[PDB]
This record gives C-alpha cells, sequence and structure tokens, in this order.
C-alpha cells in the first residue's frame, strides 16, 4: 500500500502568512503526465471537502489563495495568505492505486505570542475515593504554543504509563490551549504515598513549574 | 446531496448494515466509496463500488475485505455497507462519497454515521468535584468536574445551567482501558466569589438519558 507521509502534523501560521503543507508518497503516483494526489479540508464536526485533484487542479469555487503543486512522490498545498476560515485540518490522498490512502493530516493553528500556562493541581475527591479509584488532575490553563511536558512525581518517583493528557482546541478569543493531565491510581496505591506533584515545562516558563499537595 | 444512516452500538463479533441516500447528480453513472474516520487514525478508505457503464466492480481496504460488503441500488440512489465480524478498531464515523473517475478523488461527502464497537454496556457518568484549592497569586481560582466512566460518547457539560460560559474548558474524552470514557470540565472564577457564589456543573448524557448536577465547593 502506498504510504503518504504528510508533514507537519501541526503547523502554526500567523494570520496573513503562508502555509506550506507537504505530502510525500512512498512511491510515485504519476501516470501519463497526471499526478494522482488529491487534497481535502476538514473542520471539526464536518465531512472532508475536496480542494484539489490531480495535484494542482483546484476544484471550482475554491478560492485562489489555495494552490496545489508537486509530482512523482512529493507534493505541496500552499495557502497564502491564511484567512481565519482556512484554519482547519488538511489531508492528502493518493488515487494512483488501491487501496486509496490518506496522509495523517495537517492542522493549521493560529500563531500568536508565547503565553505561559497557569498550573493547578486537584486531589481526588473523598467521594471518588469511596468508590475505589483515585484520579489526580493537573490543569495547565491558557498557554501557547501547544508543546508542554507534564511529569508526575509521587514521593519523588517519576510516574510512567498511568497518566493521560487531553488538550482543548485553540480558544476562539485568545488562541491559547488548555490541557489536563490525569493520573489514575487505585485507592490502595494512592494511599501508600504522601506528596503528589505535577511538573510543567513550557517555553513560556523560565524554569519548570511544580504544583503539589500532601494527601490531606 | 448525500446522507448516511444505520450507525450505532454493537459488540465485537457482531454485524451492522449502514446506508447512504444521495441526490443532485447522476447516481447510476457514479462510482461510490465508503471512508471512515476514527478519532486519531485520520481518514481511512474502506470500500468502493462503481458502474458508470459495467460490472458493479467492488474494491476493499485489505483489513476489511471479506468482512465488509459494499452494494448499491441504482433505483433508490442508495449505497450500502454490510459489516460483519466487527472489531473495536472499526469504531468510527463512516462517510459515503462520490469517487471521481478522473482523479479518484472523493467529491461530495455526507455528514457521516458513527459505528461504535465495544463490549461496554451503556452507562451514565459518575461526576466528581475538582474543588478549588485553598490559598491563592492573582485572585483567580480554578475548579471543575471530573466526568468519569461513561459509555458511549458523548456527554455535554454546562455550568450553572448555561449562565457561566467565560473561561470554561471542557476537555475531549479519553477512552480508558476499561472501555469507558472520561473527561474533565474546568472553569476559572474570582477567589472572592467562593463563599458567596454557588458553582454547579450540569452533565447530560443522551445515550443513557441521564442528567447529573454536581455542586463543587471548598
Amino acid at each position: 500500500d502506498i504510504v503518504l507521509t504528510q508533514t507537519p502534523l501541526t503547523l502554526p501560521v500567523s494570520p496573513g502568512q503562508r502555509a506550506t503543507i507537504s505530502c510525500r508518497a512512498s512511491q510515485s503516483v504519476d501516470d501519463n503526465g497526471h499526478s494522482f494526489m488529491n487534497w481535502y479540508q476538514q473542520k471539526p464536526g464536518q465531512p472532508p471537502k475536496l480542494l484539489v485533484h490531480a495535484a494542482s487542479y483546484v476544484k471550482s469555487g475554491v478560492p485562489a489563495r489555495f494552490s496545489g503543486s508537486g509530482s512523482g512522490t512529493d507534493f505541496t498545498l500552499t495557502i497564502h495568505p491564511v484567512e481565519p476560515e482556512d484554519f482547519a485540518t488538511y489531508y492528502c490522498q493518493q488515487g494512483y492505486s488501491h487501496p486509496w490512502t490518506f496522509g495523517g493530516g495537517t492542522k493549521l493553528e493560529i500563531k500568536r505570542t508565547v503565553a505561559a500556562p497557569s498550573v493547578f493541581i486537584f486531589p481526588p475527591s473523598d467521594e471518588q475515593l469511596k468508590s475505589g479509584t483515585a484520579s489526580v488532575v493537573c490543569l495547565l490553563n491558557n498557554f501557547y504554543p501547544r508543546e508542554a511536558k507534564v511529569q508526575w512525581k509521587v514521593d519523588n518517583a517519576l510516574q510512567s504509563g498511568n497518566s493521560q493528557e487531553s488538550v482543548t482546541e485553540q480558544d476562539s478569543k485568545d488562541s491559547t490551549y488548555s490541557l489536563s493531565s490525569t493520573l489514575t491510581l487505585s485507592k490502595a496505591d494512592y494511599e501508600k504515598h504522601k506528596v503528589y506533584a505535577c511538573e510543567v515545562t513550557h517555553q513560556g516558563l523560565s524554569s519548570p513549574v511544580t504544583k503539589s499537595f500532601n494527601r490531606g | 446531496q448525500l446522507q448516511e444512516t444505520g450507525g450505532g452500538l454493537v459488540q465485537p463479533g457482531g454485524s451492522m448494515k449502514i446506508s447512504c441516500v444521495t441526490s443532485g447528480f447522476n447516481f447510476s453513472h457514479a462510482w461510490m466509496s465508503w471512508v471512515r474516520q476514527s478519532p486519531g487514525k485520520g481518514l481511512e478508505w474502506v470500500a468502493e463500488i462503481r458502474n458508470k457503464s459495467d460490472g458493479y466492480t467492488t474494491y476493499y481496504a485489505p483489513s476489511v475485505k471479506g468482512r465488509f460488503t459494499v452494494s448499491r441500488d441504482d433505483s433508490q440512489n442508495m449505497v450500502y455497507l454490510q459489516m460483519n465480524n466487527l472489531r473495536a478498531e472499526d469504531t468510527g464515523i463512516y462517510y459515503c462519497a462520490q469517487s471521481s473517475p478522473y482523479s479518484r478523488a472523493m467529491d461530495y461527502w455526507g455528514q457521516g454515521t458513527t459505528v461504535t464497537v465495544s463490549s461496554a454496556s451503556t452507562k451514565g457518568p459518575s461526576v466528581f468535584p475538582l474543588a478549588p484549592s485553598s490559598k491563592s497569586s492573582g485572585g483567580t481560582a480554578a475548579l471543575g468536574c471530573l466526568v468519569k466512566d461513561y459509555f458511549p460518547e458523548p456527554v455535554t457539560v454546562s455550568w450553572n445551567s448555561g449562565a457561566l460560559t467565560s473561561g470554561v474548558h471542557t476537555f475531549p474524552a479519553v477512552l480508558q482501558s476499561s472501555g469507558l470514557y472520561s473527561l474533565s470540565s474546568v472553569v476559572t472564577v474570582p477567589s472572592s466569589s467562593l463563599g458567596t457564589q454557588t458553582y454547579i456543573c450540569n452533565v447530560n448524557h443522551k445515550p443513557s438519558n441521564t442528567k447529573v448536577d454536581k455542586r463543587v465547593e471548598p
């Protein structure tokens, strides 16, 4: 199957600037002077929409600031300038041979200035503890850019494989993200330790921030 | 122009048939495809059926061939997907689309129907408080609700029956290894409000037809 390496996964663009989205195919998708690479746009809760077919042929009604280019194994979708309605996910798709395959997607995100997260930690409720599980929640609020490392430490032991992160879409007013990191332990494991700490590293912070509490 | 139906809940090993009604173009001439989207596996092509002139030739993604069957009925402008021996990996939004003979692009997609494949029984969430911390720097406190162990998606969360919207962040669900979903909803409020203002999250879960209101205090 023809694998499509679409880069990047997430692409910051300032409004007004150029967005350049690449798609490499693992072999050629050319035949008889046609390059069979198609591009789509998808917004949350909506179907994809065809933008470009045969590499460079913009579908009728699609604005001129969209252009497709490339051949053989390397293809490009450029958006210049990026208008606020253009922020969405984009996919490349080869129509050379079955099975039809898609790239992994490129989300255009609004570039804005760096904003450090506000960090908060929440013990599990006494109510949840009654049921037999303990969820410890670390909140990073209103930050940019998206990339941030959240480490959990439990009596100074670094935690591995018992936490899950979830991130909101960019806020419509300020273009920041928020993120939750949730550490899930049994009531048993929770009770064995005292100090619970969430360490956050983000480029907006000069040094990492730790929020912690003692069980009590 | 295109509209899918038939999606819902089913257990691994089970079967489901979905359909797609179309209009606004010559259906009998068109090639039609199914494509599915699993949150965090992007778009995956599933099946194709053509005709235009001859064959009703069918093509399948390797990982569903034999299990899945695409058919059509030209007289009703209907495409069908019969899915047997379903696995959790098949969970997704399934879209029907018109495949172009030129570029093999997919030209006009429906809104999609979701197929969810799991052993989990439908269950409303347990809702726990994320209590504001005592003390503190700028006079803002964050608080929230942990909405845990429900199936299937989705839940909706509001605050104080829709009267509190500024600074609310409701995170996307994560599917836990139990097969149940979990998320949190948070909001930031003035520290000075915490004695005088009550803060309640309203969690609605349509598939269980349940509504849970939880007060979150110090």
